[PDB]
């Protein structure tokens, strides 16, 4: 499945806070957040104050990855609302990020391939001895 | 009508903007500093800069410095402004070295408020901050000097 | 009294000005 | 990054990965245990290292683990 | 009525320079001249970085070896006679 | 439509739930797993908001457990009067204030503590009180051990009927929400009802019993010879002998002829000479004014008549260009939330507490307070430390409003939004003048000690060197002194000696007041102040600003109020709760208080207290060296902590001795507080893990399963085992110095 | 101060300084290469735990020495 | 595999009850399922958890 694509939709209603983006913005990464609202409301921001969203597509930029998965799980809690975020970095690049392939991770989806996954109990890590002048470490056998 | 605005009409860049910030009488007389002449070469600037500071470092060094009641409280005071200016430029020239490489561009902004491209400011490089702290060095014993012939000769 | 006017000075403002600097200097790079 | 490991007492719970603030964890098909389901850590350059995860966990002992590691912009949760 | 472009990334993010100014030169040519000729051999920041630790520690050390003794008492040394230690100690 | 409404009979009278531990708390009910349950169930016990999301109900709650409150007080002052009438020497005080120590409190005879019953004069053996008790009862015309009874009695029956009050208003009529809501007709009862004809009444007793009886006192009439005070009341011809406005009833107040009562309501000002207290008629005057002005205030607010204000009007009403909306919604805000009347009332009642402390130093209110130096340290330093408190507490509760109540999707206000919205500058700011403030005021200090050190006293921030004089404290005191002749013209003296100018006032020998000089030194003490005050605020601002939500925590309101921290992560998260903002700030109170009191301690040893000879000679407790030596840190060390804790630490062996007892052992727990702030609860529960071992081996393990005290709770212990433990060895100290030397 | 107080209050702080920092003209022109932040919980521990020690023998050895050689026996 | 309210000792070393007794509730008869033996215990861990799974040769039945 094509992740979502990623155009300027209006930014929510808001008066400016001192919370906002920053250099980091400019020369790391900032991010970006849309999510469709089925009216015109009030949600607090990740960053403090109060935000009106409007009604149809939103897309918010903040600074952290964080921010955006909080004020999206906000949404979906709160207001019953999908949404996504993607990471995007100062040449003009995006990067989509959340959620990966489509589905919320909280779920099980096939497709997914396991990551860091040990198939042994933890007691039966080797001692730091086993590993010593070795670049490994007891967890990454 | 209402005082406060987002900073540019941008409302998620961390910032306001405010009489204090962005009033006529402030916003020309900050563009009007040698700090913001963003078209001139730095080494002028630097000599504005390094005057006036070592102008104004006179002044308390004579007055609360340990030989303040002597008659040797202008020459004293003055050498340690003197002082305080080499050291200055001392950290201003290590801060040079440390922030830019000689190969790499100006960090300095390359738009204006409106949003129209400009020349970046040649302060932000190494050549041009070595020239502003060449300046601060020049211009700031000279203002020490100039300020203790105005005082005691 | 003659010598510690002279390496007082020496190692208590001359000695660690060069010291931080290079330490700065090698540490930012 | 910090590290996060996944071991085979999982009982797939999901509670992990509801409780990650920055979307690290995720649950993929597995056949060791009755939820038919595993934990798993693709995303872990996101990894702040607040244990969110651990404290949510069941299992004894844990079947998650962060082990904090190299240290990166992103893992000490700048926004600057 | 949006904040967001790809192509300008520079006006996404703010990267704005609130108070420069793009004005020529405002200075006194002769005075422009003259600085650009005189303070031009501080205006290379290693042979800068040498002179002012060098010629510094070299002030330093010439104010310091020459100092009166009107100005530090740590040179003028001590006027009055030694007094005794607590148990008849020099 | 303002009016009384109450549910009847909402909760059953039953011993039932105090057979259940932990009824209130779903979780908590359920019994104990682990020892954690023990501390919860005492932690949450007060929490009704984590009880019930029902306002009502909560508001009950509240409004009995205020009866509850009043009952204990009632009881208290009950003690009080009662301890004064039975054991003490206040008639043998009455008859020799100026040579007889304050005394309400005996020990029994065993174990030696018998010591502890000293010489405080009158024929009699105790504990001298510092309370202030004895000048309060002397100025309410109190003569006779009956009376203290009678005043005990009537206590007693008010806690009985302020309990009873509370079991009915919880059991049997509770209120409605509707009734506690009515803001208006709340706060026009209190003005007019509870402080106005409060001190009305009052200035009515002072009129006609404080007065007379202590007019025949300060006379020098033996007080058993002393008419008692309903026969004033009985036979005006007595107050006319001594007020003859009397002789003309209360016609002159009603044909408004009331320069006719000059007699008994003055303005003087000043204190009075034979006593070093404010003048009663002063008092009597001041009271009866207040009681006008509270009377007229009380009727500001509309209730079931067409006329007065409407809160929200007011507040909708006040909104600017730089503000937007302004104070709309905080009607709302302010009558469905505890949490934010909580915390503006602590802050307001805890600077008044403050103010009361100042007030109560320059201006002597009781008859023979001024000379009584133990009492007026003791009340200074004691009011000033419940000030501190409640403002930290203000602080707290302004916190758990902003993670608890705070909605702006439903309560919205524009005020609190743009506070929000520019919080990073707020604080930012309040670092900056934080930094600056210390480095301007210790680093001075540091400075004094340095030049003082190498020999270059000229080289100091003091009056005989670099001075830094108070231009504008020096002012204000010379206007204030020059005021009766300009400014108000009706006073005869200035309102209080300690203003610039002005004479001497001086009762059996003791210094009651005079002018107070500020120098250099005094600069330095309120720059320290200033700064201590500041941090403290950034503290505690801080924490309530970012309660909700951070750049290093977008979510930190969901984690609650109370929470150790959301992990090692980000580099490191600990303390990052409102709560623990709270406990920081409470270090900082204990801080700025300590300094607050010791520089009240040592300028009143120094330039004000002592002894007066004759000609005019004043002697001082510590002869003025406070200008010379609070300048440096070992002038404080050395002149004022190591001098003066000579009485608290040679106390052995006589009356003081219990201050040496409670110095070492406040010291001792202020350690013992360390333990538990430098370290972490691992440890102990590993420790604690071994110790259970060995109580298996033996058969002795407990059901309940040994767990280490929370991070949160490890800190409450920390802060207040420290708290307890510095305050009561400055407690020991100020009360052995001042009542050996004094 | 190392000791009872701990990091996050700093971060968050150190973060208000960081904005107040990149809002602040002319000194705007001045920008940290190491991004600063609060020192670690170990660390913390550590520098604690070194003024406590250093404050401790510092002090008692200036005791030790005043009082003894203020009189020498 | 033993019988279900079998009393049995724990062999998991990194176990809260590790050396202690807890009771079995059920086995997993998938064989597939890791940690199939269901243990209930006693006194709680210090995640507030009673029960947990075990495999096989980590628990003994003893009595
Ligand atoms: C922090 C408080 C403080 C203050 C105010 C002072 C002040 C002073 N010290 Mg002291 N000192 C201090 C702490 C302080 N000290 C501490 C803690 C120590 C122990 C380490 C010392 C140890 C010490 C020694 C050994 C000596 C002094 C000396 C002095 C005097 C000369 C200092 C000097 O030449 O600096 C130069 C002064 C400046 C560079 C002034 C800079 C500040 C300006 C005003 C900033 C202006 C900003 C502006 C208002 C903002 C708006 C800008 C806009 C208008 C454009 C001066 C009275 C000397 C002395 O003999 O005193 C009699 C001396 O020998 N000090
Ligand atoms: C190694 C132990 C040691 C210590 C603690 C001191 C301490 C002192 N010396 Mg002495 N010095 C030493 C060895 C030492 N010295 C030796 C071996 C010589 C013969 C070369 C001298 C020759 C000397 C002179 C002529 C004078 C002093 C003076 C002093 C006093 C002022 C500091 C100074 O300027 O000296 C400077 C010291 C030197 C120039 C010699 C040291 C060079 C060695 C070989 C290298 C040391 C590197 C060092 C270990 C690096 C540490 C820093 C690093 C960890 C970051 C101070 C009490 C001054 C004084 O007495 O005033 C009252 C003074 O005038 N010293
Ligand atoms: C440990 C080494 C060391 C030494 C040798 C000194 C020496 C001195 N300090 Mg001190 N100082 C030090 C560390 C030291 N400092 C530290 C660690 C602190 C912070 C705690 C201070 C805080 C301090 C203050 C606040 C003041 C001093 C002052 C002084 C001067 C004494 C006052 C006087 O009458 O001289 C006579 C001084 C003069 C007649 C003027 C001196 C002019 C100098 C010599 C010109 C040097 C120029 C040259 C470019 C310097 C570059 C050096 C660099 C490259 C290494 C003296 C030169 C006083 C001072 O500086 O007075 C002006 C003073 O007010 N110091
Ligand atoms: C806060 C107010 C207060 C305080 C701090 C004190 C303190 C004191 N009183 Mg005072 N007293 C007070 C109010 C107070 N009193 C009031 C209002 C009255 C009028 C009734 C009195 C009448 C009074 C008399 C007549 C005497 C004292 C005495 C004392 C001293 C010894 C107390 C003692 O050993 O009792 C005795 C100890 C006990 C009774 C211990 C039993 C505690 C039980 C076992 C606790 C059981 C728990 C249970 C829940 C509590 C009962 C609840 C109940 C509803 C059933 C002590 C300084 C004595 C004194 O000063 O001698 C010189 C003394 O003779 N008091
Ligand atoms: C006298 C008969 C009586 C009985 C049988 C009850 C029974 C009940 N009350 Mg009621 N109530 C009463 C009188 C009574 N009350 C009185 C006189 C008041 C006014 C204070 C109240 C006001 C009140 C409120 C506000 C609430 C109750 C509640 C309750 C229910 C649960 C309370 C409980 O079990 O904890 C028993 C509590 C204790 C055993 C502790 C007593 C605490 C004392 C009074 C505080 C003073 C102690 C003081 C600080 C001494 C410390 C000394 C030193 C160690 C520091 C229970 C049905 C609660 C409820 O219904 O929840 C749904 C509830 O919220 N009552
Ligand atoms: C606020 C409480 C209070 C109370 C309960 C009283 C009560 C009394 N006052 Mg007092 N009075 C008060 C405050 C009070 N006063 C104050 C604040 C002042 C200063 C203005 C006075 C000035 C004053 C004078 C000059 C006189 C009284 C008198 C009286 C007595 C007769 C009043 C009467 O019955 O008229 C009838 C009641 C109405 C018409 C209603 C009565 C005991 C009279 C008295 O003492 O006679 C023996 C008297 O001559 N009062
Ligand atoms: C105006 C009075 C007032 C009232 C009605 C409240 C009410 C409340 N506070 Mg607040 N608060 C106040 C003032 C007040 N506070 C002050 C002055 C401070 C500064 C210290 C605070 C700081 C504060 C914090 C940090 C917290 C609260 C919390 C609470 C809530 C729970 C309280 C509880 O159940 O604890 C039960 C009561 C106790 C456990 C009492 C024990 C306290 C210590 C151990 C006693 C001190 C020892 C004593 C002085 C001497 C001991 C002698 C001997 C026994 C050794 C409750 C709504 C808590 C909350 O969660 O709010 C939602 C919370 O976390 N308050
Ligand atoms: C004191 C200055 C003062 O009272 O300013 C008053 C100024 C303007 O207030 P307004 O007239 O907008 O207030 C109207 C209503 O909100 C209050 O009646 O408030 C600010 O804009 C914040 C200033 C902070 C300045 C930094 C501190
Ligand atoms: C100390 C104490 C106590 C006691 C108390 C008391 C004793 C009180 C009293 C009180 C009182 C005893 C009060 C009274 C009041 C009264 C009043 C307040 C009145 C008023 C009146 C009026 C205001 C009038 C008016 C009028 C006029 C003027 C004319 C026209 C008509 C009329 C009538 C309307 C107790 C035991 C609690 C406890 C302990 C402490
Ligand atoms: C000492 C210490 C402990 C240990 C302190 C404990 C466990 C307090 C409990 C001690 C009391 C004495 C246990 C309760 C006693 C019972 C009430 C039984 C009473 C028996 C009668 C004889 C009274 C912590 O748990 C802790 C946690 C977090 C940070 C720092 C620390 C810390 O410093
Ligand atoms: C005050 C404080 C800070 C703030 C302190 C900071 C950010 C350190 C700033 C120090 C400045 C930069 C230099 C101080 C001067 C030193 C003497 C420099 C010594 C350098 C050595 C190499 C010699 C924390 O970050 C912190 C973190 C975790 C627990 C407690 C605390 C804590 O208490
Ligand atoms: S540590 Fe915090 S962030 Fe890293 S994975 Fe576990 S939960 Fe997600
Ligand atoms: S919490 Fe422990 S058990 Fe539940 S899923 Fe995450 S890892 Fe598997
Ligand atoms: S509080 Fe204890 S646990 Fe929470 S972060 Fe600080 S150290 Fe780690």
């Amino acid at each position: 499945t094509p992740p979502e694509l990623d155009p300027n939709t209006p930014s929510p209603i808001f008066g400016g806070s001192t919370g906002g983006l920053l250099r980091k913005a400019q020369v790391e990464e900032f991010y970006v957040i849309t999510w469709d609202s089925p009216k015109e409301q009030i949600f607090e921001m990740p960053t403090g104050g109060a935000a009106i969203m409007r009604e149809g597509p939103n897309l918010l930029k903040l600074a952290r990855k964080e921010q955006c998965l909080a004020l999206g799980t906000r949404l979906r809690s709160k207001y019953k609302i999908k949404y996504q975020f993607y990471r995007v970095f100062p040449n003009g690049e995006v990067q989509y990020l959340h959620p990966k392939d489509g589905v919320y991770p909280e779920k099980v989806n096939a497709g997914r391939q396991g990551v860091g996954q040990n198939f042994r109990s933890i007691g039966k890590n080797v001692s730091p001895i086993e590993v010593k002048f070795t670049g490994k470490q007891p967890y990454d056998l | 009508y209402q005082v406060i605005q987002p900073i540019n009409g941008d409302p998620f860049i961390g910032s306001l903007e405010t009489p204090v910030t962005s009033s006529p009488l402030i916003a020309w007389y900050l563009s009007n500093l040698p700090a913001y002449r963003t078209a001139v070469s730095p080494l002028l600037r630097g000599i504005e800069v390094g005057l006036a500071h070592g102008y104004l470092l006179v002044g308390p060094f004579v007055k609360a410095g340990p030989l303040r009641n002597t008659e040797i409280a202008g020459q004293a005071g003055s050498l340690a402004a003197g002082g305080l200016v080499v050291i200055l430029s001392l950290c201003l020239t290590i801060y040079g070295i440390s922030s830019f490489n000689e190969g790499a561009p100006s960090t300095a902004p390359s738009l204006t408020l409106t949003g129209r491209k400009k020349e970046p400011d040649q302060l932000q490089t190494a050549d041009g901050w070595a020239k502003f702290t060449g300046g601060f060095f020049f211009g700031g014993i000279s203002g020490v000097i100039w300020a203790y012939f105005l005082l005691y000769v | 009294i003659n010598l510690p006017s002279l390496f007082v000075p020496l190692v208590g403002l001359l000695f660690p000005a060069v010291a931080m600097a290079s330490l700065f200097l090698h540490v930012e790079k | 990054s910090h590290s996060v490991k996944i071991y085979d007492t999982c009982i797939g719970c999901t509670q992990c990965v509801r409780a990650c603030p920055t979307d690290v964890l995720e649950m993929i098909p597995w056949g060791g245990c009755k939820a038919k389901q595993i934990a798993s850590a693709p995303r872990t350059e996101d990894c702040v290292g607040c244990k969110r995860c651990e404290s949510a966990c069941p299992t004894d002992f844990l079947s998650v683990r962060v082990y904090l590691w190299h240290e990166t912009t992103r893992s000490m949760g700048l926004a600057y | 009525s949006v904040y967001f472009d790809l192509e300008d990334l520079g006006n996404t993010t703010g990267q704005w320079d609130s108070y420069g100014s793009d004005a020529p030169s405002p200075y006194n040519p002769l005075q422009s001249k003259l600085f650009e000729t005189f303070a031009a051999p501080f205006t290379k920041r290693g042979l800068l970085l040498k002179f002012l630790i060098l010629g510094g520690g070299s002030t330093l050390a010439y104010l310091s070896a020459t100092a009166s003794g009107d100005i530090l008492p740590i040179t003028r040394g001590p006027q009055q006679p030694p007094k005794l230690g607590p148990r008849g100690k020099i | 439509e303002v009016k009384i409404l109450v549910d009847r009979d909402p909760i059953k009278t039953s011993f039932e739930q105090w057979a259940k531990p932990g009824h209130f708390s779903r979780t908590i009910a359920k019994g104990p797993d682990t020892t954690t349950w023990i501390w919860n169930l005492h932690a949450d016990a007060h929490d009704f908001d984590s009880h019930t999301s029902d306002l009502e109900e909560i508001s009950r709650k509240v409004f009995s457990a205020h009866f509850g409150q009043l009952s204990i007080i009632f009881l208290w002052l009950s003690g009080m009067y009662f301890h004064g009438a039975r054991f003490s020497n206040y008639e043998a005080w009455l008859n020799d204030p100026t040579h007889i120590k304050p005394s309400a409190q005996v020990v029994w005879p065993i174990v030696g503590q018998e010591i502890l019953n000293g010489d405080v004069g009158g024929g009699f053996r105790g504990i001298q009180i510092t309370s202030g008790f004895f000048q309060i009862w002397r100025a309410s015309g109190i003569t006779s051990e009956l009376q203290l009874y009678c005043t005990a009695i009537g206590a007693l029956v008010f806690a009985g009927l302020m309990l009873f009050a509370g079991w009915f208003h919880y059991h049997k009529a509770a209120p409605k929400l509707a009734w506690f809501q009515d803001v208006e007709s709340m706060l026009n009862h209190h003005l007019a009802g509870l402080l106005g004809l409060g001190s009305l009444s009052w200035a009515g007793h002072q009129v006609h019993v404080s007065l007379p009886i202590n007019q025949f006192l300060n006379a020098g009439v033996d007080p058993k010879e002393i008419p008692l005070p309903h026969e004033f009341i009985l036979n005006r011809d007595l107050l006319a002998q001594l007020y003859p406005s009397f002789a003309e009833g209360a016609t002159p107040f009603f044909t408004l002829n009331w320069s006719k009562y000059a007699d008994f309501l003055t303005f003087r000002g000043g204190l009075d000479p034979l006593t070093g207290g404010l003048w009663l008629t002063d008092i009597a005057h001041h009271h009866l004014a207040i009681a006008i002005l509270f009377l007229i205030a009380g009727h500001m607010y509309r209730t079931n008549w067409g006329i007065g204000h409407g809160i929200k009007d007011i507040l909708e009403a006040h909104k600017g260009p730089f503000t937007g909306q302004g104070h709309k919604g905080l009607y709302e805000i302010l009558t469905t939330s505890w949490h934010a009347q909580l915390s503006i009332n602590l802050a307001m009642l805890g600077s008044l507490t403050i103010v009361v402390a100042q007030h109560m130093y320059s201006m002597p209110p009781y008859p023979y307070l001024a000379t009584d130096y133990a009492t007026q340290l003791s009340l200074f330093t004691h009011h000033m430390w419940i000030g501190g408190f409640l403002i930290v507490g203000a602080a707290a509760h302004a916190a758990i409003f902003m993670v608890r109540d705070y909605d702006p999707t439903t309560r919205y206000n524009d005020l609190l939004d743009r506070v929000l919205r520019h919080r990073d500058a707020i604080i930012s700011h309040l670092n900056w003048v934080c930094i600056f403030l210390g480095f301007h005021s210790f680093g001075l200090y540091i400075h004094n000690d340095t030049m003082s050190a190498l020999g270059r006293p000229q080289d100091m921030f003091s009056d005989t060197a670099i001075q830094l004089q108070p231009v504008f404290a020096q002012w204000i005191q010379n206007t204030h002194a020059l005021a009766p002749g300009t400014t108000a013209p009706g006073a005869t003296a200035s309102t209080s000696l300690t203003w610039g100018g002005g004479d001497l006032v001086a009762v059996g020998g003791k210094v009651a007041l005079l002018p107070i000089p500020l120098g250099t030194a005094d600069f330095l003490v309120h720059h320290i102040h200033a700064f201590t005050i500041h941090v403290t605020v950034l503290i505690l601002l801080k924490g309530v600003l970012f309660a909700r939500s951070s750049r290093l925590i977008p979510d930190k309101a969901n984690l609650g109020f109370r929470f150790p921290c959301d992990g090692p992560g980000r580099g490191g998260t600990c303390q990052v709760s409102a709560w623990d903002h709270v406990f920081l700030g409470l270090f900082w109170m204990y801080n700025s208080i300590s300094v607050v009191i010791f520089h009240f301690s040592w300028k009143m040893q120094s330039d004000v207290w002592g002894t007066i000879n004759d000609q005019g000679v004043v002697t001082h407790i510590t002869a003025g060296n406070f200008a010379q030596s609070s300048i440096t840190i070992n002038g404080w060390l050395r002149d004022f902590l190591w001098a003066q804790a000579s009485q608290v630490i040679q106390s052995y062996g006589s009356s003081l001795s219990a201050y040496g007892l409670f110095f070492l052992g406040a010291h001792f727990v202020w350690a013992f507080s360390l333990m538990f702030l430098f370290s972490g609860r691992g440890y102990w529960q590993e420790l604690i893990e071994s110790i259970v071992w060995a109580h298996n081996k033996l058969k002795v393990a407990p059901a309940t399963q040994p767990r280490a005290l929370s991070i949160v709770q490890g800190r409450a212990v920390g802060v207040t085992h420290y708290l307890l433990g510095g305050i009561a060895t400055t407690w020991a100290f100020f009360l052995a110095r001042i009542i050996a030397v004094g | 101060m190392f000791l009872i107080s701990w990091r996050g209050y700093w971060q968050e702080l150190i973060e208000t300084l960081a904005w107040a920092h990149e809002r602040t003209p002319l000194a705007n022109l001045i920008r940290w290469r190491d991004k600063p932040v609060a020192l670690s919980i170990v660390q913390a521990r550590l520098v604690g735990l070194v003024h406590f020690s250093v404050g401790y023998i510092f002090t008692y050895a200036a005791f030790l020495i005043a009082s003894t050689s203020g009189k020498f026996g | 595999g033993p019988k279900r309210g079998a009393k049995v000792k724990i062999l998991r070393k990194e176990s809260y009850w590790y050396k202690g007794t807890g009771s079995v509730v059920a086995v997993d008869q998938d064989p597939n399922t890791r940690y199939p033996v269901v243990v209930r215990f006693n006194k709680v861990n210090y995640a507030n958890v009673s029960t947990n799974n075990y495999a096989l040769d980590e628990i003994q039945e003893v009595e």
